[PDB]
């Protein structure tokens, strides 16, 4: 993207300058917390910070900072290219847009699919993951990871 | 007696070029030293502190905070097996038992010849293909206890 | 702001958080990780209360009172069942890994964790698993380390790094294996590391000097006193057990030294417990040393003083105002000589003239932290006035404070303040002959000789105001740095100029006065701070008198056949050979002292004076504030043969026996009234402390706590009969527990802080009007002088630049917090912390002499050849050699002098 003019100085001749870096972490789970992420980005221990102030007001090195997930930033260009009216008409639910959902653990197809919001968990388990394996019966499930 | 190499020092300065504060290159400086020498020795903390202009106490606290920065000597290859909830469901304990049988060591220890260092680690982000093991740079999925000693012979 | 705590209405400050507001109202909320001087972080999760949205709310939510502002119309509950249960649960979680260590822990009975465990009501253990353990580190001779007792409250790292600016202490590790200490075994390098024994709420950091002869807090006899190890005058609480000074605690003074002392004051008290101290009056008769009691000592001294034709008295800046005044009355005003050299006296009188005649306000030690730019000229503040350096660090962080204040962030939310003001700081410009300990935060550092530092100050004053004398011969790089300093100082609302007499240059003080006058002429709120040398240097300068050299000429010419030296070794202010010859020529030498000095061999009479632990008196600190120190213990309580009196008592009894041949000792208030009547410049010392008739509802003030123990067994080996309790006719304190130490008592002198449920140093919160503010009924001490209406004129004596002459070496002064003070080197625990005696050389000078680093070179001063090893000082200017002042064999008057035949031995 830097060779193609999509990054660096004078992006698309519009005067906007943007530099993108990859900061490879050193293996600690608490670094995903956004204020702990800011502290880890500054070369400190990844202790989180009390809010207020939120990182939008004073984040990385005291400057205004916005932290977003990979999937939100992947949802952004589809909104900017196809429009708002397409994004609001993806699903007839309160939460607009699609979401990466999937089932894991002793199922027939443990995987990852992109589904609209409002998709029930039985379709993810049975119509996509194939249901439980042979000789195993369903007992419980966690919807959104280890912290749910 | 520790001395930073020229390539290590130049990589560290190129890392501090990326940030507005030289303190922000401490993690990557420790990772550069770890990649060059396998681990981070005692004098490396003072060397990185002298290059970065921050106190050595903060560098030591950063090195001891992060699990992937090793402040104790490890073997030539580091096996990191996932022990989180999905791989517990997929049965990482058979993999751990096979690893302890083949290497004759407990987790957190080093083989007598310095070839392997066995370590538990958190979720590797490969839960749909669990259980997962992470040797030095390569992640191996769909593990079975029978394939463990076959997999371990390709890391001399 | 209006808050409602448990249904009761309170009026508080809306800028405060809920924890400090509720502690200021007398309410009890447990807390660990919050400190008034350090701010709120929300770590220990102990200060939880239940906040309600409105008045008609029942559910509420658990919030943290240190992290919640005490805004108007707030509704909280402390005694709510869920809040109490959560606080007990937090204490229980802290108690899961705590070692069973209280009997063998130096924090026992003085522990904040003990008080909060009892306060939360947690006394039943149901945790049945193992407890984590930690190895300990060697942190040096002053601090003892025991990491098993840690509760991970992060007070030590926050104080040591954010507040004190230290670098070698930190937090390491992870989830429950957090370690607090140094990265490796070694001595803690901060000059204020000793405050960790009061900052830490547990026994992780402990006073090792106290841990040698350890006794509990309830067994201590405490007094309110003033630290005598430099001129800052920090308020201390000396505590004694079994006739020896056991500990020095920080006594809260919101105007001076609120929560923190320096290491020299905290650990340099060991000279009091020396076994070679004089305990009885001794008279020399040939080769015999006859021990007398006080009456025959006064009779004999009266006869020999009456037979003499002219008696002279040599005072000291170590002694109090009353003792120096008593010597001055005994020998006469014209025969009274200050015990300091002529150059030292000239610098001290110039500093006094600047302070009380320059028309510029002199800030207190707490007021220094509110200044917007700091220029330090010549004075190594960290090594001579260390608490001023700590306050300078706080004033430097004031820029981050105001940057966070501009973003509507509360002043107690310290993490957001440090995040917003990342590395921006108020301008600090320090000048010295070498590197200082303020170089890490200084905007600029000028390593130059004292003439060049004075010329830099004169050029700054000329560039600020063109009426000041100009300096010719400024290099363009130096002119650019001068322009940077001038642009910083001119744009500051509250500039501060700090100088002192330790630089050994009159012109440095003149340049600092010129800078302060130039900043005052522009309408700025400039303050000036002069750092003196000893505890009562300012008082001795105000009292005045001749120099030591004039007294030595009076002894050598035979005009004075009797000399009375009061608490002065006389070798730090003049050459030793001249002093010894002048004292050996005099047929009567009487040394009134509490330390075994080198001039006592020639002394015909030695009076066993009292130190600060065994005497009352008044000392004037560097800002001109008179402060009364009180006697801690009776020396003659244990050893009945010990005749050790106050110095003013000794000299007043001597004067009475000389005049009327009868022995009357004094009362202390009589000496105070005599000082006020005779010296109108010292008339403010009457209001420093109330007199000996002051009572709190009829009772005196207790020196020892109400649970003092052993009263029928402390002296049982000497005699099974209990002796008479020592009576204190001098002051309002009593040598017993039968007194008043209530936190609500109408007084300013507090011997020690204790409240029911608060046995730790956190009882000072109960002893304040608001937490972190002043004492409830005013801080002790009164300024002797106000700011004058009109100022001085510009000092036109601009010195010439430093020219390195061949064969002569200018002695650059080097000061050390451990070693430069006269009494602190006598403390045996300092010798491990005292540096080896080296000499500093430039690389060019060492290459010219052909000497390396570590080799021994010999130099002759006043016909005395002494050899020292060599370090290579890079920042030292060529033509100068660096000597450590106040050391063994190196008198502080050598600063600014010249050296001959400095060559390799
Ligand atoms: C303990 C903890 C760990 C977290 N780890 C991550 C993480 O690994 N990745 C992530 O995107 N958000 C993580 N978060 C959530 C972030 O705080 C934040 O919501 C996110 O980084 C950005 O918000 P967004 O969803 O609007 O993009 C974590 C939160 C907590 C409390
Ligand atoms: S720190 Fe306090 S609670 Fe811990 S062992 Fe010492 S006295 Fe007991
Ligand atoms: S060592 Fe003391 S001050 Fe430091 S975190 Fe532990 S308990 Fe708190
Ligand atoms: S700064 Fe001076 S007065 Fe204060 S504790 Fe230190 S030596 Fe004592
Ligand atoms: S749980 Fe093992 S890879 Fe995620
Ligand atoms: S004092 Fe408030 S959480 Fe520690
Ligand atoms: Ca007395």
């Amino acid at each position: 993207a830097t060779e193609a003019g999509l990054l660096g100085k004078n992006i698309m001749g519009t005067g906007f300058d943007f530099e993108l870096f990859v900061h490879t972490g050193a293996g600690r789970y608490i670094c995903g917390e956004e204020t702990a992420l800011i502290n880890s980005l500054e070369g400190r221990r990844a202790n989180p910070r009390s809010k207020p102030p939120f990182p939008a007001t004073s984040g990385a090195w005291g400057k205004p900072t916005c932290v977003n997930n990979v999937e939100t930033l992947c949802n952004v260009p589809a909104i900017l290219a196809n429009g708002v009216e397409w994004y609001q008409n993806i699903s007839k639910s309160k939460d607009a847009g699609t979401k990466l959902m999937g089932f894991s653990g002793r199922v027939k197809n443990p995987g990852l699919w992109e589904l609209p919001f409002g998709t029930t968990a039985r379709e993810i388990l049975e119509d996509y993951a194939g249901g439980m394996r042979d000789g195993l019966k369903f007992k419980a499930w966690q919807p959104g990871g280890a912290g749910t | 007696a520790f001395e930073l190499s020229a390539a290590e020092r130049e990589a560290i300065e190129h890392e501090m070029h990326h940030y507005e504060d030289p303190r922000a290159a401490s993690i990557e400086a420790l990772k550069i030293v770890q990649k060059q020498r396998g681990w981070v020795p005692d004098g490396a903390i003072h060397a990185i502190a002298d290059v970065l202009g921050i106190p050595a106490s903060d560098v030591e606290g950063v090195a001891t905070f992060y699990s992937q920065i090793f402040r104790q000597p490890v073997g030539r290859h580091v096996i990191r097996y996932c022990d989180s909830v999905v791989c517990h469901i997929n049965g990482y304990q058979g993999i751990q038992a096979a690893l302890e049988k083949k290497l004759n060591i407990k987790p957190g220890q080093t083989t007598f010849d310095g070839r392997f260092t066995l370590l538990p680690t958190c979720c590797l982000g490969n839960c749909d293909k669990g259980p997962n093991m992470m040797i030095d740079e390569d992640t191996h999925a769909h593990l079975t206890p029978e394939a463990i000693p076959e997999l371990l012979e390709r890391y001399k | 702001a209006t808050i409602h705590v448990d249904g009761k209405e309170y009026e508080v400050n809306g800028a405060d958080n809920l924890l400090e507001a509720c502690l200021s109202l007398g309410l009890d909320i447990p807390y660990f990780c919050w400190h008034p001087a350090l701010g709120s972080v929300g770590a220990c999760r102990q200060c939880a209360v239940k906040q309600y949205q409105n008045a008609e709310d029942t559910r509420g939510r658990l919030v943290m009172s240190c992290m919640t502002p005490a805004s108007d119309g707030t509704f909280i509950s402390i005694d709510d069942e869920e809040a109490k249960q959560f606080r007990e649960s937090v204490v229980e979680w802290l108690m899961t890994n705590h070692p069973h260590d209280c009997p063998v822990c130096e924090e026992g009975g003085n522990c904040h964790l003990q008080d909060m465990t009892v306060m939360t009501g947690h006394s039943f253990r149901r945790y049945r698993f193992t407890k984590r353990t930690h190895r300990n580190q060697d942190l040096g001779p002053f601090i003892s380390h025991e990491m098993n007792r840690c509760i991970a409250c992060y007070r030590c790292v926050r104080y040591y790094k954010d507040y004190a600016g230290g670098t070698d202490l930190g937090v390491y590790g992870a989830h429950d294996n957090v370690y607090f200490g140094r990265p490796e075994d070694g001595t803690l390098e901060s000059e204020f590391s000793g405050n960790l024994v009061e900052i830490c709420p547990t026994g992780v950091f402990t006073d090792k000097t106290h841990s040698e002869r350890y006794n509990r807090k309830w067994d201590m006899q405490f007094a309110p006193s003033i630290c005598q190890q430099c001129s800052i005058g920090c308020n201390i609480s000396p505590g004694e057990r079994y006739g020896e000074l056991r500990r020095i605690e920080n006594r809260y003074n919101g105007t001076v030294n609120h929560y923190f002392l320096c290491d020299r004051g905290r650990f340099g008290y060991g000279y009091v417990n020396l076994k070679d101290r004089p305990r009885q009056p001794v008279q020399r008769r040939g080769d015999d040393f006859i021990t007398l009691n006080a009456e025959q000592a006064m009779q004999g001294a009266a006869d020999i003083l009456r037979q003499s034709k002219k008696v002279i008295g040599i005072g000291s800046p170590r002694a109090s105002v009353e003792s120096n005044f008593a010597l001055r009355e005994l020998v006469g005003e014209e025969n009274f000589y200050t015990g300091i050299a002529h150059g030292e006296q000239e610098r001290l009188q110039l500093a006094l003239k600047v302070l009380r005649e320059g028309g510029i306000y002199t800030p207190a030690l707490r007021e220094i932290e509110s200044y917007d730019a700091v220029l330090v000229l010549g004075e190594d503040v960290t090594q001579t006035g260390a608490r001023v350096a700590l306050a300078v660090r706080q004033a430097v962080k004031g820029k981050a404070r105001e940057m966070a204040a501009a973003q509507k962030v509360a002043d107690w939310q310290i993490a957001a303040i440090l995040n917003i003001g990342q590395r921006a700081k108020h301008p600090l410009f320090v000048t010295n002959v070498d590197d200082t300990r303020l170089d890490d935060i200084a905007a600029w550092t000028y390593r130059a000789p004292v003439e060049d530092q004075a010329r830099l100050g004169f050029a700054i004053a000329h560039a600020l105001d063109n009426s000041a004398p100009a300096v010719d011969g400024i290099e363009p790089e130096l002119q650019s740095k001068i322009d940077v300093i001038v642009q910083a100082l001119a744009g500051a609302k509250k500039p501060l100029i700090i100088s002192g007499t330790n630089a050994g240059s009159l012109e440095v003080i003149q340049a600092a006065a010129n800078v302060a006058k130039a900043l005052k002429g522009r309408g700025a709120d400039v303050g000036i701070t002069m750092i003196a040398r000893s505890v009562n240097s300012m008082g001795l300068g105000i009292m005045g008198g001749g120099s030591l050299e004039e007294a030595l000429t009076e002894l050598e010419t035979g005009r004075a056949d009797a000399v009375v030296v009061l608490e002065n070794d006389l070798h730090r202010h003049a050459s030793a050979t001249r002093v010894n010859a002048a004292l050996a020529k005099a047929p009567l030498v009487m040394v009134v002292d509490h330390q075994r000095t080198a001039i006592m061999e020639n002394a015909h009479l030695v009076l066993s004076a009292a130190s600060f632990a065994e005497s009352d008196g008044t000392v004037i600190n560097n800002e001109g504030r008179a402060q009364r120190f009180f006697q801690v213990y009776d020396p003659a309580y244990y050893d009945s043969k010990t005749v050790m009196l106050e110095s003013w008592r000794w000299l007043h009894s001597l004067h009475s026996t000389l005049l009327s041949r009868e022995v009357d000792w004094t009362q202390l208030d009589h000496v105070i009234d005599a000082v006020v009547a005779k010296i109108p410049e010292l008339a403010g010392i009457k209001d420093a402390a109330p007199d000996a008739t002051f009572r709190i509802r009829g009772q005196k003030l207790a020196r020892e706590p109400h649970r003092y123990s052993g009263r029928t067994a402390m002296r049982a080996n000497i005699s099974v009969h209990e002796p008479r309790q020592p009576q204190d006719i001098d002051t309002m304190f009593t040598f017993s527990m039968e007194g008043n130490n209530q936190p609500t008592a109408h007084r300013s002198q507090v011997p020690f802080a204790w409240a029911p449920g608060w046995n730790s140093p956190q009882a000072w919160n109960k002893f304040q009007d608001e937490v972190g503010g002043k004492l409830r009924f005013g801080d002790p001490g009164v300024r002797l002088f106000e700011t004058s209406e009109n100022g001085l004129d510009y000092f036109t004596s601009v010195p010439a630049r430093f020219q390195p002459q061949d064969g002569k070496w200018r002695i650059a002064p080097y000061y050390h917090l451990f070693g430069s003070d006269e009494l602190s080197q006598r403390a045996p625990v300092f010798q491990s912390r005292m540096p080896q005696p080296y000499i500093k050389l430039n690389p060019a000078d060492a290459a010219k002499l052909g000497v390396n680093a570590g080799t021994r070179v010999s130099f002759s001063y006043d016909g005395n050849t002494v050899t020292l090893p060599v370090e290579i000082a890079e920042g030292l200017t060529a033509g100068q050699v660096g000597l450590p002042m106040g050391m063994s064999g190196i008198a502080p008057v050598l600063a600014g002098a010249h050296l001959e035949d400095l060559k390799e031995a």
